RNA sequence: UCAGAAGGGAGGCGAAAUAGAGCAUGAAAUCAGUUGGCGAUCGAGCGACAGGGCAUACAAGGUCCCUUGACGAAUGACCGAGACGCGAGUCUCCAGUAAGACUCACGGGAAGCCGAUGUUCUGUCGUACGUUUUGAAAAACGAGCCAGGGAGUGUGUCUGUA
RNA sequence: GCUCUAAUUGGAUGGAAGCAGGGGCGAGAGCUCCUGUGGACCGAUUAGUGACGAAAAUCCUGGCCAUAGUAGCAGCGAUAG
């Protein structure tokens, strides 16, 4: 009796050295939170980024210590942008046709979180018989 | 007070110049080192005696409710001389503060060594006091 | 209203509870933070002694203004809020009950959790001078205990 | 005439409030007051065609 | 059980009673209890960025440390030898050498482990926000807090544009 | 990013929307997954539609904390037990 997550799990696609090296770049780099001016400091104010627009705001005005503001320079390496932290590109699946023409060496799959369990059992199977990972795969319970 | 410090070095302030074993010290107690201060009252200062005698007593001096208090005997002298040379209100400073002790006369069986550039020469200089003196000329009880 | 806010064993332990009590949900606080901990023989003597003045509450939060007492120990402010200590006698006379009904030794049971929740307000108006009026309210309290064997 | 039946008037300074229409103490008729009038609302008079 | 047609306990119904009567769901402000982190010698735009400590069920992230080696931009030596300077020191050669950020490979290691999250500590920078203003942290104006509400719209005509 | 219309096309009681806590992506607006709760609806693409996005207006309405167990429950020629 213990849990084990369905499909290929372990499975990593294959990069090219250039991509891979992007990939461990972005990785390294990182970025600043990007959270909106003193969201900190009342809670009716959320995270979510706005341009600091006042005439007089520290932040808009690039005071060191105030966070960084949004600015192109800060955009992930085109190549591997969007990318799964494994390095697949992800491709979102509703049903079994959508598994048709995935490539499970570059790409892993997830599946929408309102597909239920009948139709997850079956896209699960198909897929790793595609080769194709699960990235939200189902645990099911199997022997110690 | 005659709790026995445990000093990595001990220094004997007798003919030196306050401010200049202050400023080693301090750098020191900030190193690391626990240093006891030996024969405070035999320290000196130079110049006009009437000028430096002012200044100190203008410290005794000033204050209020809140309060500024400034010691008069030659040890305490020597204290707050070396607390100006440490950033005494953050952490590492206050630690290294607390390893710096300053006594009158020799507590130690060893007698203490004399750092460089510190020493006044007595028989090229007739203008300068001894901390004891300015101790005397404040009012303090002169135990040493 | 509330729910018990913490897990019990239903073999080791007794349940109570008060509704709607109108009474201070400050020193409801006050006493339930003195009395866990005790047994509910211990609580009961305690709260009796209370109500005739030999022992003091100790407010620990709900202070302002409030007179020292001696026997207050570790602290100084304290009171004798006897109307919420007599209701919290009726929340033990209840657990002590429901606990003997049980095949329990009531009185020797140890608190575990005493908490009082403040569940509401009974609304009231005072008429003012120059004409307006303002609130004078009543608070509404809820109070769990749960009783444990030793 | 949505929100606009009321003889609601504004105070105006004195008695450190906003100056808002008032009727009965309740903020009435303009479009940031709760049951004042919708101030761009949809139009019949548009041509929709 | 209780002064009790109250309330409580136990129990019953139902898929569900945390659907039990203003009873679907049940946010925030906020309250009680409790957990983690800090804590009664210490300083205040509450943070950003970097780095420590303590804390962490799974899932949805899987990285990370150390020795050695490969590659190696700008930059770039010690020591040693020769020569110069009153002196601090400098020049020439060793040498664009050793070193040199990232990345990778072999071997070894970590599973509260790496990331991340909570809290706290250290470093650097930092006197909110919006508005008025030549100049706002301002002893200029506004808001107690949170949720929800809250401001370029229609007709006609004219003039451009795609 | 929000509403509703249309065409094309999908998901849901083998658990939709919402909500709480958490994982991933995007410079970002925001997208998305996991767990719990919930118990019936929900999207995507394209072309439209508009009562479409709030930290602020002594803004509106409702709820709520501190204030605080604080002021008052004394004062009056009627001090009343
Ligand atoms: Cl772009
Ligand atoms: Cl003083
Ligand atoms: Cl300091
Ligand atoms: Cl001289
Ligand atoms: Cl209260
Ligand atoms: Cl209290
Ligand atoms: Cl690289
Ligand atoms: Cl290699
Ligand atoms: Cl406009
Ligand atoms: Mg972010
Ligand atoms: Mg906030
Ligand atoms: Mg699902
Ligand atoms: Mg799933
Ligand atoms: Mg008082
Ligand atoms: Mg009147
Ligand atoms: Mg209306
Ligand atoms: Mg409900
Ligand atoms: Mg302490
Ligand atoms: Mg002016
Ligand atoms: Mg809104
Ligand atoms: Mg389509
Ligand atoms: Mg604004
Ligand atoms: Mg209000
Ligand atoms: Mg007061
Ligand atoms: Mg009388
Ligand atoms: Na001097
Ligand atoms: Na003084
Ligand atoms: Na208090
Ligand atoms: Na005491
Ligand atoms: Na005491
Ligand atoms: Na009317
Ligand atoms: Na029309
Ligand atoms: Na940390
Ligand atoms: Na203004
Ligand atoms: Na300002
Ligand atoms: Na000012
Ligand atoms: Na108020
Ligand atoms: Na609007
Ligand atoms: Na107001």
């Amino acid at each position: 009796t213990e849990l084990q997550a369905r499909g290929l799990t372990e499975k990593t696609p294959d990069l090219s050295d250039e991509d891979a090296r992007l990939l461990t770049q972005r990785h390294r780099v990182g970025k600043p939170q990007f959270n909106r001016q003193d969201h900190h400091k009342k809670k009716r104010v959320s995270t979510s980024w706005r341009k600091p627009r006042g005439q007089l705001s520290k932040q808009r005005r690039g005071i060191k210590g105030k966070g960084d503001t949004v600015e192109a320079g800060f955009r992930s390496p085109t190549a591997v942008r969007g990318k799964h932290p494994s390095g697949f590109e992800e491709v979102r699946v509703h049903n079994v046709d959508d598994l048709e023409g995935v490539d499970g060496d570059t790409e892993a799959v997830r599946i929408a979180s309102k597909v239920g369990a009948r139709k997850r059992e079956r896209i699960e199977e198909e897929a790793e018989d595609a080769g194709i990972r699960v990235l939200n795969p189902t645990y099911v319970e199997v022997e110690v | 007070s005659v709790a026995e410090f445990d000093a990595d070095v001990i220094v004997d302030a007798r003919d030196c110049i306050m401010g200049r074993v202050a400023s080693q010290v301090a750098e020191q107690a900030l190193d690391g080192e626990t240093v006891a201060v030996v024969n405070a009252e035999r320290a000196v200062i130079t110049g006009r005696e009437e000028q430096i005698v002012e200044k100190y007593e203008k410290r005794v001096d000033i204050g209020n409710d809140n309060g500024y208090f400034y010691p008069k005997r030659p040890d305490g002298i020597f204290k707050r001389t070396i607390r100006g040379m440490l950033p005494h209100k953050k952490q590492r400073g206050r630690e290294a503060f607390e390893s710096v002790r300053v006594y009158l006369g020799n507590p130690y069986d060893e007698d203490g060594e004399v750092l460089d550039g510190t020493s006044l020469d007595r028989l090229s200089n007739i203008k300068f006091v001894t901390l004891g003196e300015i101790s005397e000329t404040l009012g303090a009880n002169k135990t040493w | 209203g509330i729910s018990y806010s913490v897990e019990a064993d239903p073999d080791t332990t007794a349940k109570a509870m008060l509704r709607e009590r109108q009474m201070s949900f400050k020193h409801s606080k006050a006493i339930a933070r003195e009395i866990k901990g005790k047994t509910a023989g211990e609580a009961v003597d305690y709260l009796e002694a209370v109500i005739e003045g030999d022992q003091p509450v100790p407010f620990k939060q709900h202070n302002s203004g409030v007179g020292h007492k001696s026997k207050v120990d570790g602290w100084d402010a304290g009171r004798y809020p006897e109307k919420a200590s007599k209701a919290f006698l009726d929340l033990l006379e209840n657990a002590v009950g429901n606990a003997d009904h049980q095949g329990f030794d009531g009185e020797a049971m140890t608190i575990k959790h005493v908490a009082a929740h403040k569940v509401g307000e009974q609304q009231g108006r005072k008429p003012r001078a120059m004409g307006r009026a303002s609130a004078w309210n009543s608070p509404q309290v809820d109070v769990e205990l749960i009783l444990e064997e030793p | 005439y949505a929100g606009l039946r009321t003889p609601a008037e504004s105070f105006g300074s004195g008695r450190g409030q906003a100056h808002v229409p008032k009727q009965d103490g309740r903020a009435r008729r303009v479009p940031q007051a709760v049951k004042g009038r919708s101030a761009h609302p949809p139009k019949t008079e548009k041509d929709r065609s």
